[PDB]
């Protein structure tokens, strides 16, 4: 991507989000146990095994 | 973010190869350097603004 | 109930080690490896250097992790 | 099933895998764990 | 007795070792092919390193 | 002394060829040197010696 | 004088402030949450250091 | 031609030494192992000048 | 304005005049915006089963919470109303300050 | 292993060790002549790392901080309390734990 903007004195950034998909799904199997697991399709999350 | 030196006017940026499933679309902005925290930075002393 | 494919593998084979091996050490009787080998009132300047470079660094024989360098003879400090 | 253990007995499933989810490339993984003991592996060596 | 208020810095020196991150599940040497190294996610893919 | 003959020895470092166990045959061997005074010698202040 | 890029005499090793790894321009590689700070690798810290 | 170690010791009297003392010359020199070059011993007192 | 330099009171002093000082409000953030740590893996909040530590919550540095807070509040109410329970209050300008 | 590209395989990066893809019959030689000629040095014994089984996928920290939870003080002497917790699939080495 390549944006022009018009100049200013003082150092800037340009916030550029990029809309994805975030979704968390949430798990119980039995009583005191939480397990998550997470997703971002466009940018995918953590790598692993 | 991408940085912006002072009294510039052209800012390219890139994305190395990769896949693009689901993509949804873009949104941008600009705002100033010295109003915007480190990402991710417990204590920043320079971060003077209030 | 094996517990090879844990281990490292040293090609097609495990890399098994010694069942000998659990610690045991007291008082007396028990010795360990890597002993305790090791304005100038005297301008020599030149040993002295290399001496100081000597003390910091090492050198026996059980060093074996990897080689021992090329041609061969068995020796001490065991 | 309920086998003594060693003075508190302990239940024993071998299909009672919950979270089937592994982390691939995409997904990530939170805090989770359910302890269960094996029925052959678990016990036998305990 | 008389002694100003003082101030400590630190700081500390390694010559001539360079630094290592070793591409490992558990930063350790369990062998000369890393097991990340030839995980399947890296086995048939193309991955850009920034 | 400032000038100096000399007499060196000098090994072979690349990695395939240092402990390559040669069977018999005749065979061509050839490489090259560095005459440039800077990068052939090392001098305690580094001053550049061209 | 010295040449650390070749007699590996390096001596600069003292700077360093911080290491960040990604892939795909995603995914910070130690990003299981492993180290203190599982974003980036922190050398040393400046002044901060709670 | 026939000198070794920058010293007037004939190349064929070294290889011998070296030989007799250490088992090394047809594999290339170095330096042996300490626990071979006892103090009667050829290296360590071997001692050239210029 | 201050006629002279010269310290100490004397006659030229008498002409000085004074300007109130420029207001300059305090007070927390939007929504305590800030004041819980978020999307820093550093310092990461924790919620997890006390059998097994391993925390349920997996930040990123790439999401703004804040900021997607503040839309969702956006979206699924009015955002013009005052909540004084978490500070809701969303900040805006005087559009004759804005735009003459 | 199923992933092992046989160009490795080939250039010894996995796979059989020096001791046996070699023919039996240099390896006797080379144990004979250890002494005199070497040549351990020059044939290349792959090592790989084992895979799975090993280390945790799932999320989870190297290095835990626990505070203290209770502290005392006296004129002489003060006492430090800490609810140290290992959750399940997990084991401490108390070697690493230092105040």
């Amino acid at each position: 991507m390549t944006f022009e903007v018009d100049p200013m004195d003082e150092p800037t950034l340009l916030y550029v989000l990029f809309e994805v998909f975030d979704v968390v799904r949430v798990h119980r199997p039995h009583r005191g146990v939480i397990e998550t697991v997470y997703l971002r399709t466009p940018f995918s999350a953590g790598n692993a095994t | 973010l991408y940085p912006i030196p002072a009294n510039a006017t052209n800012v390219p940026i890139s994305i190395p190869s990769r896949n693009w499933a689901a993509f949804r679309g873009w949104a941008f902005t600009r705002l100033k350097t010295k109003e915007t925290p480190s990402l991710g930075s417990g204590y920043d002393p320079y971060y003077t603004y209030s | 109930i094996n517990f090879a494919s844990l281990a490292p593998r040293h090609g097609s084979r495990p890399f098994m080690g010694n069942w000998q091996d659990i610690g045991t050490s007291n008082m007396s009787g028990g010795a360990f490896s890597w002993g305790s080998l090791w304005k100038a009132w005297n301008s020599s300047t030149g040993q002295m250097l290399r001496d100081k470079l000597k003390e910091q660094n090492f050198q026996q024989k059980v060093v074996d992790g990897l080689a021992s360098g090329i041609s061969g003879v068995v020796d001490l400090a065991n | 099933l309920t086998i003594r253990g060693r003075g508190i007995q302990l239940n024993d499933e071998s299909v009672s895998s919950s979270l089937g989810l592994r982390p691939d490339g995409t997904f990530q993984i939170g805090g989770a764990g359910r302890p269960s003991f094996t029925p052959r592996q678990a016990i036998l060596t305990l | 007795k008389t002694a100003v208020d003082s101030i400590t810095q630190k700081k500390f020196l390694c010559d001539r070792t360079l630094w290592r991150i070793p591409f490992s599940s558990n930063f350790m040497s369990m062998g000369a092919l890393t097991d990340l190294g030839q995980n399947l996610l890296y086995a048939n893919s193309a991955h850009a390193l920034d | 002394g400032r000038y100096v003959p000399f007499h060196i020895q000098v090994p072979q470092k690349f990695f395939a060829i240092k402990n390559l166990l040669l069977l018999p045959g005749s065979y061509t061997y050839e490489w090259n040197f560095r005459k440039d005074v800077n990068m052939v010698l090392q001098s305690s202040l580094g001053n550049d010696l061209r | 004088g010295s040449i650390p890029y070749l007699d590996g005499t390096f001596y600069l090793n003292h700077t360093f402030k911080k290491v960040a790894i990604t892939f795909d321009s995603s995914v910070s590689w130690p990003g299981n949450d492993r180290l203190l700070t599982p974003n980036e690798f922190e050398i040393k810290r400046s002044v901060d250091g709670e | 031609g026939y000198n070794v170690a920058q010293c007037n010791m004939t190349k064929d009297w070294f290889l011998v030494q070296m030989l007799a003392n250490y088992n090394i010359g047809y594999q290339g020199f170095y330096i042996p192992e300490s626990y071979k070059d006892r103090m009667y011993s050829f290296f360590r007192n071997f001692q050239p000048m210029s | 304005y201050m006629p002279t330099i010269k310290e100490g009171n004397s006659r030229e002093l008498m002409g000085q005049q004074s300007m109130p000082n420029r207001p300059n409000y305090i007070a927390f953030r939007d929504n305590f915006i800030g004041l819980m740590y978020y999307n820093s893996t550093g310092n990461m909040g924790v919620l997890a089963g006390q059998a097994s530590q391993l925390n349920a919550v997996v930040d990123l540095q790439d999401r703004n919470t804040e900021l997607s807070y503040q839309l969702l509040l956006d979206s699924i109410g009015d955002r013009t109303r005052y909540f004084s329970m978490w500070n809701q209050a969303v900040d805006s300008y005087d559009p004759d300050v804005r735009i003459i | 292993t199923p992933s092992m590209m046989p160009q490795w395989s080939y250039m010894h990066i996995s796979g059989q060790d020096a001791s046996e893809y070699l023919s039996p019959g240099l390896v006797q030689f080379a144990r004979a002549t250890e002494t005199y000629f070497s040549l351990n040095n020059k044939f290349r014994n792959p090592t790989v790392a084992p895979t799975h089984d090993v280390t945790t996928d799932r999320s989870q920290r190297l290095t835990l901080r626990f505070i203290p939870v209770d502290r005392e003080d006296t004129a002489y002497s003060y006492k430090a309390r800490f609810t140290l917790a290992v959750g399940d699939n997990r084991v401490l080495d108390m070697a690493s734990t230092y105040f």
